[PDB]
RNA sequence: UGCCAGCCACCGCGGUCAUACGAUUAACCCAAAUUAAUAGAUCCACGGCGUAAAGAGUGUUUAAGAAAAAAAAUCACAAU
C-alpha cells in the first residue's frame, strides 16, 4: 500500500532519434546538384558514410542515383561539374590544410 | 575464571548490547549519498538483489537492506572489539587513505591502506615475524584495488578463516565477504560516515569492556 | 592446521566442521560472535557467470508520473533559473514547483494537457518565477 | 517514519531527471595548480580548469556554477565484459556562485 | 608438492596437505549418505552406498583415501581418464 | 660373457661393475604337478562427430517417424 513506489512507464525523457540530412526527402537521378554535393570535386569519387553522414538507406539511394545519372548522361563521372563547385558543402572532408 | 566466562557470555544474550541502533538511520545514510551506485553498464551480477532499482542509468542501492546489513556489521565489529581482538581496516583507494589510517589509529585499531604485499595473510611468519597474531576481523571500506579487481585480502582472509566486513558498492563482489554492507564507497560523505560509524562501535565496545571489568573487580 | 579452500563453503562451515572433527582444538572468538548474530546470507563462494541468450536482469527502472510532467517542463523551458543545490536535502527546484502546480490543477478535474500546462505556467508566473522558455 | 522510497522520490537528484545540460551549484574541496576538484554533490567529483578571469578568486571552500553534462563518465570498449569507469563526472565550469 | 629431491617433495606435500582439509560427512560413520556420480573434467566417478558388511570395493587410490577418511564400506567405479590428480 | 652369445607377454636387456644373457648362492610362488603353445570364456558405442576417427557440396519429396504446452506465412540493398 505504498504510493511512493516507481511506475513501470516507458522513458519520458527519451530524446528523438537523430536524422540523415535526407530523412524523408526524395533523391532523384534527374537532379545533378544534390547528387554532386556528395562527390569529391577533384576525382569524381563517391564519399562514404563516415564522410556524408547518412542513414544506410540514403547512402544507398544517393549511390544508385549517382550511377544512374552518370550512365544516362546527366552527370559527369571524372570530376564534379564546375557549376556546382560553390554550392553548400555538407561533407566532412578537408583537402586543403 | 568462571566469572571471566561470565564476562564473555553476558553480552551475547542481548540483541542491542552496545546500543548501536541510535548511531544512524535510513535518513542519516540517505543524506550521506550511500544509496548511490555506478552506471548500469558497470553493475556486478551479484549486486542485483541489493538494488532498489536503476534511475536513468544510475544504480540506486536499496537503503532498507543497507540499514538491515550495517546493523549486523556494526554489531559484529563491536562484539569483536569487546572480546579483545585485532581489527584491520583495509582499503586501497587513494583519497581516503589518510582519513582511514587516522580513523584506525584513533580506535586503537590497525590499518593497511597501502600496497598489499603478496604473502601477507597467507604466509604470515615470513613477512611479519617468527610467530604472530592475525586480525580476528578485517574491514573493507573499498573492496577493490586501483586496477578495479577485487582486493586480494578478501580471497586471502577467506582462505585464512577470518570474518570480513566490507562496504560493497554497485560494481563490487559480495560473495566471499562475511558481513557485506551494500552502499556507496566513492563519495566522501559516505566513506566518512562509515569511518565514523565503525570508529564509534569500536570505542563503545572497548569502553563497555573496561566498565564490566571494573564491575568484575568490585564483585570480589 | 586450518582449511585454505575458499571455494568449498563458508568460513563458518569449514571452521565448525574442522572443530567437529577434532582437528581444530581451539574455538575462535568470531565463531561464537557469529553463532549469536549470523549474517543475512551464507558467504559461500559463487562464480560470476556471464549471462547468455534471452536472459536479462530483473532490475526495475525508476519512474514516477511527476517525471512524465518534468519531461514536458524541460522540453519547453529547459533547466530552471534557480540552478540546483544537491547539498540542500529539502531543496525544491523550479520544475518541482511546476509539478505541484500541475498536480493541484489536475485535482480540479482538467483533463486537457494544454490547459493544465499553460495555467500551471501562469500559476508559477504569479509567484514571481520567470520562465524564459526556449525556441 | 519515512520509507526509503518516500525519500528517494522527493530528493533533489530525483527532481533533476536527466543530468545533461543541467545548471548545478558545486563546491571546490581540492586544488592542484590549474585543477579545481569540485564536489557538486551527486556522486563523483568533477575536475575543471581554473579560468583566466579572476583566477585567484577560486580557493578551497569556494562555491561555483556548473553545467552538468554527465553524472559519471563511462563507456564500454572492444572486448570488455563491463564498462570502464573514469571515477569522475563531466561538467563545464561557468562562473562562480553569483550572489 | 614438487622438488629436485624426492625426500624434499615428500615433506612439502605433507605439510602443504594439512592446510587443505575437507570434512566428509559419514552416514553411520562407515558409508556415505547417498549414491554419488560426478564427472570431473574427463574423469567419471560413480559411488554407491553399501550396507555394513561390504568392505571398500574400489579403485585402489580411492580405497586409500577412504581408509584415511574413515569410510569403511563403499563401491566406486571410475571411467574415462584415470589420471590420479583429477 | 662384452651390441658377441643370447633374452622378452608389453616396456625393453647385452658396447667391460649385466639384480634382464649363461652358470652359481640365496629367495619367491605354485605343487603331483609346473611351464609353453593354441583355442575359448570375458571384452567395442545408451560413447562420440570445431581442432583428435566422424555433420556426408546443396535443396525437395518417398518410405519411415516426430507432432508431445504457446504463437507464426510477407517487404531499402549485390538471387536467378
Ligand atoms: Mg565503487
Ligand atoms: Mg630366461
Ligand atoms: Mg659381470
Ligand atoms: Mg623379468
Ligand atoms: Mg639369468
Ligand atoms: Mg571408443
Ligand atoms: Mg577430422
Ligand atoms: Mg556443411
Ligand atoms: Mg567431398
Ligand atoms: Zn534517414
Amino acid at each position: 500500500s505504498n504510493e511512493d513506489l516507481p511506475v513501470p512507464m516507458e522513458n519520458p525523457y527519451k530524446e528523438p532519434l537523430k536524422k540523415c540530412i535526407l530523412c524523408e526527402k526524395h533523391v532523384d537521378y534527374k537532379n545533378v546538384q544534390l547528387l554532386s554535393q556528395f562527390i569529391s570535386p577533384f576525382t569524381g569519387c563517391i564519399y562514404g558514410r563516415h564522410i556524408t553522414g547518412l542513414c544506410g538507406k540514403k547512402q544507398k539511394e544517393i549511390t544508385k542515383a549517382i550511377k544512374r545519372a552518370q550512365i544516362l548522361g546527366f552527370m559527369p563521372v571524372t570530376y564534379k561539374d564546375p557549376a556546382y563547385l560553390k554550392d553548400p558543402k555538407v561533407c566532412n572532408i578537408k583537402y586543403r590544410e | 575464571n568462571d566469572l571471566r566466562d561470565r564476562i564473555l557470555s553476558e553480552p551475547l544474550k542481548h540483541a542491542d548490547f552496545f546500543n548501536l541502533k541510535e548511531l544512524f538511520s535510513v535518513r542519516s545514510l540517505f543524506d550521506a549519498r550511500v544509496h548511490l551506485g555506478h552506471k548500469a553498464g558497470c553493475r556486478h551480477r551479484f549486486m542485483e538483489p541489493y538494488l532498489f532499482g536503476s534511475r536513468l542509468g544510475q544504480d540506486i542501492i536499496d537503503l532498507e537492506q543497507t540499514a538491515a546489513h550495517l546493523q549486523l556489521a556494526l554489531n559484529f565489529t563491536a562484539h569483536v572489539a569487546y572480546r579483545e581482538g585485532i581489527i584491520l581496516f583495509v582499503s586501497r583507494h587513494r583519497q581516503f587513505a589518510h582519513l582511514i589510517e587516522t580513523t584506525a589509529r584513533d580506535c586503537g585499531e590497525y590499518a593497511h591502506t597501502r600496497y598489499f604485499k603478496g604473502g601477507l595473510l597467507t604466509n604470515a611468519p615470513l613477512l611479519l615475524g617468527p610467530g604472530v597474531r592475525l586480525p580476528d576481523l578485517i574491514i573493507f571500506l573499498h573492496t577493490l584495488n586501483n586496477v578495479f579487481e577485487p582486493h586480494v585480502a578478501v580471497r586471502d582472509a577467506a582462505k585464512m578463516n577470518i570474518p570480513t566486513v566490507g562496504i560493497v558498492d554497485t560494481n563490487c563482489n559480495p560473495a566471499l565477504i562475511t558481513y557485506p554492507v551494500p552502499g556507496n564507497d566513492d563519495s566522501p560523505p559516505a566513506v566518512r560516515l562509515f569511518c565514523r560509524l565503525f570508529q564509534v562501535a569500536i570505542s563503545r565496545a572497548k569502553e563497555k569492556r573496561r566498565q564490566v571489568e571494573a564491575l568484575y573487580r568490585l564483585q570480589g | 592446521a586450518g582449511s585454505r579452500l575458499e571455494t568449498v563453503g563458508s568460513i563458518f562451515s569449514r571452521t565448525r566442521d574442522l572443530i567437529r572433527a577434532g582437528v581444530l582444538k581451539e574455538k575462535p572468538l568470531w565463531l561464537d560472535i557469529y553463532n549469536a548474530f549470523p549474517p543475512l546470507r551464507e558467504p559461500v563462494f559463487r562464480r560470476p557467470r556471464l549471462r547468455y541468450g534471452k536472459a536479462k536482469a530483473a532490475v526495475q527502472d525508476i519512474f514516477y508520473h511527476e517525471d512524465r510532467i518534468r519531461a514536458k517542463f524541460y522540453s519547453a523551458y529547459g533547466s530552471g533559473p534557480k540552478a540546483f543545490d544537491l547539498f540542500n536535502p529539502n531543496f525544491k527546484s523550479t520544475c518541482q514547483r511546476f509539478v505541484e502546480k500541475y498536480i493541484e490543477l489536475q485535482r480540479l478535474g482538467e483533463t486537457d494537457e494544454e490547459k493544465l500546462f499553460v495555467e500551471a505556467g501562469k500559476a508559477l508566473l504569479a509567484e514571481g518565477v520567470t520562465l524564459r522558455r526556449v525556441g | 517514519v519515512e520509507s526509503f522510497a518516500s525519500m528517494l522520490r522527493h530528493s533533489p537528484l530525483t527532481q533533476m531527471g536527466p543530468a545533461k545540460n543541467k545548471l548545478v551549484i558545486g563546491q571546490i574541496f581540492h586544488i592542484v595548480e590549474d585543477d579545481l576538484y569540485i564536489d557538486f554533490g551527486g556522486k563523483f567529483h568533477c575536475v575543471c580548469k581554473r579560468p583566466e578571469v579572476d583566477g585567484e578568486k577560486y580557493q578551497k571552500g569556494t562555491r561555483v556554477r556548473l553545467r552538468l553534462l554527465d553524472l559519471e563518465l563511462t563507456s564500454r570498449f572492444l572486448g570488455a565484459t563491463t564498462d570502464t569507469t573514469i571515477l569522475e563526472a563531466d561538467a563545464v565550469l561557468l562562473g562562480l556562485q553569483e550572489s | 608438492g614438487k622438488a629436485t629431491e624426492r625426500a624434499d617433495a615428500f615433506r612439502k606435500a605433507k605439510n602443504r596437505a594439512v592446510h587443505y582439509l575437507h570434512y566428509i560427512e559419514r552416514y553411520e560413520d562407515h558409508t556415505i549418505y547417498h549414491d554419488i556420480s560426478l564427472k570431473f573434467k574427463r574423469t567419471h566417478i560413480k559411488m554407491k552406498k553399501q550396507p555394513r558388511g561390504y568392505g571398500l570395493h574400489c579403485h585402489r587410490a580411492i580405497m586409500t583415501i577412504c581408509r584415511l577418511i574413515g569410510i569403511k564400506d563403499l563401491y566406486a567405479k571410475v571411467s574415462g581418464s584415470v589420471n590420479m590428480l583429477n
